DNA sequence: TTAGAGAATTGGAGAGTGTGTTTTTTTTTTTTT
DNA sequence: CACACACTCTCCAATTCTCTAA
């Protein structure tokens, strides 16, 4: 199946879907940070695969059990894993295009293997 | 401040037990083969009584408070109290 | 740490696959096994050699291609040895403050990289043609020379096995190889575990035989015998389909828990106004109820609805299970399957005789009693599973062992009560000593169904034994008027309520069978008075407590639960006890449920007591005020 | 052996990654424990302290404010920095000469009362003889004291007195014996 | 066997400290005028 | 500047542990 970009709707949100768009723009390949490993600076404890969110994330406690430090750590960036990043602009078709509308813009983000492609 | 809290002497027997003498007196149980909108009833009834007590609390919570309050000498005394007179 | 560098360079190198030793291997070694002798106790030594993987690069590079030269060998075993020392005997205890936890977590890292590092079939391979050749002498050529290498090869074996699972790499999914899974089918493909059937049948290397224990306890660490038992040829197609087939339930439960929560909600977004004052509820004030979450969670409105629950403190947090379940590879439990087997038929018997012998003449460390009864729990728990012959295993069915495991069993609870620093660590003891005990009482049951009238002759004749003395009757008493969720998980009180069950069907067939007046100087009997122990308040809220998760329990653990409370309501008419407000907010858990047709028997015994209560309740209204605590002699008095 | 101090850690790293500390102490006590020596920092946070090895790593004192006017030992070790920002010179010294046998290494309860106290009348609860020696702070009001008594005149440390609402028909002149006052309504 | 009085530990109220903010015109240059 | 947020620390008292009597 096939989707258009006005059936994104909420509904949608977190299904695997199919679109077909327009590339408008592509912005620079970018590193993202998709697990990092944190030092507990009061402990010298290592935290592995700290999984980020959309917002970048640090240990919500320390894997020491004893520990009580919950703010200060201290990411390695040589010990982290990152993936490749690139966002583009994307509209609708000149075909999926309804008649008289504005062409309907979206967001798409590609990683690792699909970016720059 | 006076910080509250569910014990044995500020309200279990204040507005407690003495009107959960009452809250069942208007009640509209149906019996038999109704046990389960009887025991609806029945918990939709407690519940209010104990939030309008302890509204701090859940209701499994003040139940699990209130059955360790059990224990204690006013709350056993109002218990015996109740079954006999008033 | 620069020094050790330099001894660990002057081991050799490795290149492609061969290892090139330097001619000082020998000092080089003597001086790592010096720096680890006088570390700190801190274990920095053993902090630094993990970092530096000179066990993976080094050593068992030395020990899988010049095993032929003997002193090398013996340095490196015993260093080996040294290195994969568990870390609970590193630091004696788990530390309590951050600093020597870090080092213990540290050093326990480093030990899951040697057990990552040790499934390589050469090592066990190595391991396993010393240990013949060695074993192929006799016992009378053999000199300290070779039994201290015997000890020294089978610590190493006891080491790698013990090691925890990393906490990061134990979230595998079941029917995948772990790094226990692949360390075992290293075991089986060097044919180590042929050895070690060899050692537990052997009469005269007896001598090893709680070093052989304590092998196939960690080797059976995380099986269950039931559902090894089962295991064969024809698995691969009903996993899959069971796969699948439990897929689509789970989906279908949350496919209906999201409908209902889309019901409890409405249709308008929540910024949709809109407030209503219920006028006959009363607010906490005299004022009525003023009520602004939307219309439709007036259908089902509580007054929780909006409050944060509450932290329990650290004190009353409940205690929860240690490990989940996963499901093995098949090829690791076929070899685990075909092990049991093979050492239920040649082994058990000698092995199980050779620890009682050692603990009675007490050349045993102080707590492997509890291997002796985890081995009598797993292995009778197999032998009845599938082809079931009391023979195999018929030097554990003495009355002995009884008397042995209810021993064990009340010194653990004792333990429990007063050495309250290690609480969980006697639970966990007294746990496998209940399941030992569950097993033998299961034991005798199958030996009743049995066609041999000579297993039933003996049945009988230890059943009279233990029903007749006190302790056996009074142990179930104990435990449950001084259990504690703070302390013992559920999966303690799920064994505890079933064994509870077994134990009273055997007593009351018994005694429906025969008389058999006398027990316990003697005095006479009857289950009805026994069974009227069991009605005090601290049972009954046990099995409640159990009966909270019946959504999770298995159907027989159900079964048990609503058995023994039948039994108290309509055959002691014990209602009373069991008209709480607890337990009629599970009640009333169990009535709302959606998959109440599922809990068939559940919800019948939930009408038939509420009936009972609200039958009470229209004839006297202080019930409502009598629902509220649990009780004593008022259980007459409301009657 | 023991010191009774605020006490701060500091993780070396912080200023060159560019991380600012707290800048205040945490009241704690130290401990030089020891078959090897140990120290043993707890405070309200843990009475079950933090250890740090010291036998042979210790990076250096700081001793410019020894006499505990804007003080610290600023004791750097591989990797973190003890700040100790007040104590009683004397102990502290003794304390540091400790610490330096312990790091050559050849040779071998912060409970408190708060400033201020209340009575709001006498009958709920007289002053007594109870109140706490160096007390800082104390209010008395609504009460029948005709003439301030000896109880609140002999409090070694107050900041502020307060008898307001009472029934004081005279003061007397040795109310100012009490050196920190800064704070006085009848 | 229950539970109640005295001592110790943990929850959280609140006192104290530190951070962040409120279309227009002149000129160039390429292409198009 | 100055008025709201955001964060840490301390003290106070309420709950649970331990030992005793009803
Ligand atoms: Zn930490």
């Amino acid at each position: 199946t096939r989707h258009k970009i006005r059936e994104l709707t909420s509904s949608r949100i977190g299904l695997l879907t199919r679109i077909s768009g327009q590339v408008v723009r592509t912005h620079p390949v970018h590193p993202e940070l998709v697990s990092g490993t944190f030092l507990c600076l009061d402990c010298q404890t290592v935290i592995r695969d700290v999984e980020q969110q959309f917002k970048y994330t640090q240990p919500n406690i320390c894997r020491n059990p004893v520990c009580a430090n919950r703010r200060r750590f201290l990411l390695d960036t040589n010990k982290s894993r990152f993936v490749d990043f690139q966002k583009v602009r994307i509209q609708e078709t000149q075909a999926e295009l309804p008649r008289g509308s504005i062409p309907r813009s979206l967001e798409v983000i590609l990683r690792a293997e699909a970016v720059e492609s | 401040r006076n910080i509250p809290k569910l014990d044995a002497q500020r309200l279990i027997s204040e507005r407690g037990l003495p009107a959960l003498r009452h809250v069942f007196d208007k009640a509209k149980f149906k019996g038999k083969g109704h046990e389960a909108e009887d025991l609806k009833m029945l918990i939709r009834h407690m519940e209010h009584w104990a939030h309008r007590l302890f509204p701090k609390l859940q209701f499994e919570d003040f139940i699990d408070r209130v059955e360790y309050l059990g224990s204690k000498k006013e709350v056993q005394t109002c218990l015996k109290r109740i079954r006999l007179d008033l | 740490n620069c020094e050790l560098l330099a001894t660990c360079s002057a081991l050799g190198y490795l290149e492609g696959d061969t290892y090139h030793k330097e001619p000082d291997c020998l000092e080089s070694v003597k001086d790592l096994i010096r720096y680890l002798r006088h570390e700190d106790e801190t274990r920095d030594v053993r902090q630094q050699l993990g970092a530096a993987q000179i066990l993976q690069s080094d050593l068992l590079p030395i020990l899988t291609q010049h095993h032929q030269d003997k002193p090398l060998f013996d340095a490196v075993i015993r260093l080996m040895v040294n290195l994969t020392q568990p870390a609970l005997l590193c630091f004696g205890n788990l530390p309590k403050e951050p600093s020597f936890r870090h080092h213990f977590l540290q050093v326990l890292t480093y030990l899951q990289a040697y057990k990552e590092a040790f499934a390589s079939e050469k090592a066990f391979g190595v391991l396993s043609e010393t240990l013949y050749e060695l074993l192929q002498l006799g016992w009378e050529e053999r000199q300290e020379e070779d039994n201290l290498l015997i000890e020294r090869i089978l610590l190493l074996v006891r080491n790698i096995l013990h090691v925890p699972a990393d906490l990061d790499q134990e979230k595998k999914i079941d029917d995948d190889a772990s790094a226990h899974d692949q360390l075992l089918w290293a075991i089986h493909l060097s044919g180590l575990d042929d050895l070690l059937l060899f050692l537990a049948s052997s009469s005269a290397e007896e001598q090893w035989s709680l070093h052989v224990l304590e092998i196939v306890s960690l080797m059976f660490r995380d099986q269950n015998p039931e559902q090894l038992a089962g295991v064969g040829q024809g698995r691969l197609a009903q996993e899959r389909s069971a796969d699948f087939a439990e897929l689509e339930v789970l989906r279908q439960r949350e496919m209906a828990e999201k409908k209902t929560r889309a019901l409890q909600r409405g249709n308008r977004h929540s910024r949709f106004g809109g407030s209503y004052i219920v006028q006959g509820l009363k607010s906490i004030g005299e004022r009525d109820l003023i009520f602004h979450k939307g219309l439709h969670n007036l259908r089902n409105y509580s007054s929780d609805l909006g409050k944060q629950p509450k932290k329990v403190p650290k004190r009353r947090q409940a205690a929860r299970e240690l490990s989940i379940q996963r499901r093995s590879a098949l090829n690791v439990r076929l070899f685990l399957r075909d092990f049991c087997s093979e050492f239920l038929e040649n082994c058990y018997n000698r092995l199980m005789g050779s620890v009682k012998d050692h603990l009675l003449r007490e050349k045993a460390q102080q707590h492997d009693e509890t291997y002796y009864m985890w081995a009598l729990a797993f292995f009778m728990a197999f032998n009845r599973a599938a082809s079931f012959r009391p023979g195999l295993v018929s030097e554990t069915l003495s009355v002995r062992t009884f008397h042995f495991i209810e021993q064990n069993l009340t010194n653990y609870y004792e333990m429990m009560l007063t050495d309250r620093k290690e609480a969980a660590s006697w639970a966990r003891r007294m746990h496998l000593a209940l399941k030992a005990y569950q097993e033998l009482l299961a034991t005798v049951n199958e030996m009743d169904i049995s066609p041999d009238e000579a297993v039933r002759e003996s049945s009988r004749i230890i059943k009279n034994n233990i029903f007749y003395v006190m302790e056996y009757r009074e142990l179930f008493l104990a435990l449950f008027r001084k259990f504690d969720e703070r302390c013992q998980p559920r999966s303690f009180l799920r064994d505890l309520v079933e064994t509870t069950h077994l134990f009273l069907k055997m007593l009351e067939r018994f005694c429906r069978s025969r008389g058999n007046l006398v027990v316990q100087s003697e005095k006479e009997f009857n289950f009805l008075d026994y069974l009227k122990r069991f009605a005090c308040s601290t049972v009954v809220r046990a099995y409640v407590l159990l009966l909270r998760s019946y959504q999770q329990n298995s159907a027989h653990t159900n079964h048990c639960i609503v058995k023994m409370l039948h039994r108290l309501a309509h055959d002691l008419k014990m209602e009373a006890l069991l008209f709480q407000l607890s337990v009629f907010c599970l009640f009333n858990r169990l009535l709302s449920d959606p998959a109440a047709g599922a809990y068939k028997e559940l919800v019948t015994f939930a009408k038939y007591i509420l009936g009972k209560f609200f039958a009470l309740a229209a004839v006297n209204q202080k019930a409502f005020v009598e629902l509220l605590f649990w009780k004593n002699t008022a259980v007459v008095r409301e009657m | 052996m023991k010191l009774h101090c605020e006490v701060e850690v500091i993780s070396r790293h912080l200023p060159a990654l560019g991380l600012r500390n707290r800048g205040k102490g945490v009241r704690a006590v130290l401990s030089l424990c020891q078959v090897r020596a140990f120290l043993l920092i707890s405070t309200l946070k843990d009475k079950r302290g933090t250890r740090y090895e010291l036998r042979e790593n210790i990076e250096q004192f700081f001793t410019k404010f020894v006499d505990e006017g804007k003080a610290t030992v600023r004791l750097k070790e591989p990797p973190v920095d003890i700040c100790l920002s007040k104590a009683i010179s004397s102990s502290l010294k003794g304390f540091l000469s400790a610490m330096r046998l312990a790091h050559r290494g050849c040779n071998v309860e912060f409970e408190n009362f708060k400033t201020k106290m209340v009575i709001t009348s006498k009958k709920d609860y007289p002053l007594s003889k109870n109140f706490p020696y160096s007390l800082e702070h104390l209010q008395t009001s609504y009460c029948g004291l005709v003439r301030v008594d000896m109880r609140m005149l002999c409090l070694k440390s107050l900041r502020k007195l307060d008898l307001s609402h009472n029934h004081i028909k005279k003061l007397p002149a040795t109310i100012g014996d009490l050196i920190h006052l800064q704070e006085l309504n009848l």
